[PDB]
C-alpha cells in the first residue's frame, strides 16, 4: 500500500531539519506521524489557501492528489495501525474539544468521525484550568500515563483544540540481557562524558551498513511486529554532515543497503528522553501561514470564515530499556475566533 | 576481529513500520541524561 508514505517522510525529514535548527545540540524526540496527522485533520475544515498551504507543507503534490484522496488515505492508515495485535501496543487517536456554542457544520462532524475517528468534547474554555485538565487527561489517558501535560497555557477564548496522540509499546526481537547492563561512558564530545547504563549484545546477526559516503554506521533492530528500530552511528564530530543529508533518498539508499552481518558486540544506552515544542515557527517556515493570521480561512468547520489557529504544540517521549522501548507523542492545534 | 558498534556518542534512533513505510518517531540522543 503505502500511499502516504511518500509525503509524510518527506515532512518528517523536513521537521526534523527545522527542529534541530532551532537548537542544533538538544536531544530530539517527535512524531512526524502525529503531527501529520493532527494537521491533516486541521485541513478537513479548511478552505481555499489555507487548506492549499496545510497540503502542500505536508508535503503533498496537489497537481495529482485530490484532499479526499489524502483524508482517506488518513483514515485507512489509523485502522490499520489500531487493528487489534498481540505482538505490540499500538495506538492512535483523534479528539476535538470543542465551545458548546460554536456552530459546527454537520459536514465537518461526520467527516472527523469518520475519517479521523475524532468525537468533538463540548469545552467550557473560559474555566480554563479545568479545559486543560480535561485535554492533558485524554491525551494522559491513550499515552497510558506518559504524556502528561500536553497543554501547559490555554487562553479562555479559545475555540477549538484538535489533538491527536499515537502511544507505542513493543519488546525487541533480540532483547538484551539486563545481567550484561553496566554503567559505562557517553562522549558528550570528543572530550566529555558522562556515565549511563550500557546494555549489551554478543554475536548478533542483524541488518548493517558502513556508510562511507556519510561517514556512519547503520544497524535495524528489530521488535515483534512489522515495526523495528533504525539506530545510525555517526562518526565523531559527523553527526552535523548525516543531518544535513537526511532525505527520503538517504533512507531509501540505507534500506537498499542492508546486509547481514554477525556483529561481535553491539552496545546501546538505556535511556529515557522528552521533548516538548511550539511548532508555530517551523510550520510558518514551511508555509503554512494563513492559518495563523487574520486571513485564516476554516470555514469547512463551521461554514464562516470566524475561526483561525493560535498555536501547535507538540509533546514526545522516548524510553528504550532492555525488553523493549515505549514511545508516545502528542500534537495540539489551537483555534481561537477570528 | 569481529565488527563493535558501540553507541557511546550521539546517535540517531528512527522507529519505522515496515508494512506501512511510516516513520512513528524521529529522534537524536545527544546526551541519554540531558
Ligand atoms: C524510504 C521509504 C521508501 C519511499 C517512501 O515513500 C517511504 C519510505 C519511508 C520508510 C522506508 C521506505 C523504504 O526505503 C523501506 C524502509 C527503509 C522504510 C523504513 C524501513 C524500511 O522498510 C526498510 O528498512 C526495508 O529495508
Amino acid at each position: 500500500d503505502r500511499g502516504l508514505a511518500s509525503a509524510n517522510v518527506d515532512f518528517a525529514f523536513s521537521l526534523y531539519k527545522q527542529l534541530v535548527l532551532k537548537a542544533p545540540d538538544k536531544n530530539v524526540i517527535f512524531s512526524p506521524l502525529s503531527i501529520s496527522t493532527a494537521l491533516a485533520f486541521l485541513s478537513l475544515g479548511a478552505h481555499n489557501t489555507t487548506l492549499t498551504e496545510i497540503l502542500k507543507g505536508l508535503k503533498f503534490n496537489l497537481t495529482e492528489t485530490s484532499e479526499a484522496e489524502i483524508h482517506q488515505s488518513f483514515q485507512h492508515l489509523l485502522r490499520t495501525l489500531n487493528q487489534s495485535s498481540d505482538e505490540l501496543q499500538l495506538s492512535m487517536g483523534n479528539a476535538m474539544f470543542v465551545k458548546e456554542q460554536l456552530s459546527l457544520l454537520d459536514r465537518f462532524t461526520e467527516d472527523a468521525k469518520r475519517l479521523y475517528g475524532s468525537e468533538a468534547f463540548a469545552t467550557d474554555f473560559q474555566d480554563s484550568a479545568a479545559a486543560k485538565k480535561l485535554i492533558n487527561d485524554y491525551v494522559k489517558n491513550g499515552t497510558r500515563g506518559k504524556i502528561t501535560d500536553l497543554i501547559k497555557d490555554l487562553d479562555s477564548q479559545t475555540m477549538m483544540v484538535l489533538v491527536n496522540y499515537i502511544f507505542f509499546k513493543a519488546k525487541w526481537e533480540m532483547p538484551f540481557d539486563p545481567q550484561d547492563t553496566h554503567q559505562s561512558r557517553f562522549y558528550l564530545s570528543k572530550k566529555k562524558w558522562v556515565m549511563v547504563p550500557m546494555m549489551s549484545l554478543h554475536h548478533l546477526t542483524i541488518p548493517y551498513f558502513r556508510d562511507e559516503e556519510l561517514s556512519c554506521t547503520v544497524v535495524q533492530l528489530n521488535y515483534t511486529g512489522n515495526a523495528s528500530a533504525l539506530f545510525i552511528l555517526p562518526d565523531q564530530d559527523k553527526m552535523e554532515e548525516v543531518e544535513a543529508m537526511l532525505s527520503r533518498e538517504t533512507l531509501a539508499r540505507w534500506g537498499d543497503s542492508l546486509e547481514f552481518r554477525e556483529i561481535g558486540e553491539l552496545y546501546l544506552p538505556k535511556f529515557s528522553i522528552s521533548r516538548d515544542y511550539n511548532l508555530n515557527d517551523i510550520l510558518l517556515q514551511l508555509g503554512i501561514e494563513e492559518a495563523f493570521t487574520s486571513k485564516a480561512d476554516l470555514s469547512g468547520i463551521t461554514g464562516a470564515r470566524n475561526l483561525a489557529v493560535s498555536q501547535v504544540v507538540h509533546k514526545a517521549v522516548l524510553d528504550v530499556f532492555e525488553e523493549g522501548t515505549e514511545a508516545s507523542a502528542a500534537t495540539a492545534v489551537k483555534i481561537t475566533l477570528l | 576481529t569481529r565488527t563493535i558498534v558501540r553507541f557511546n556518542r550521539p546517535f540517531l534512533m528512527i522507529i519505522v513500520d515496515h508494512f506501512t513505510w511510516s516513520i512513528f518517531f524521529m529522534s537524536k540522543v545527544t546526551n541519554p541524561k540531558q
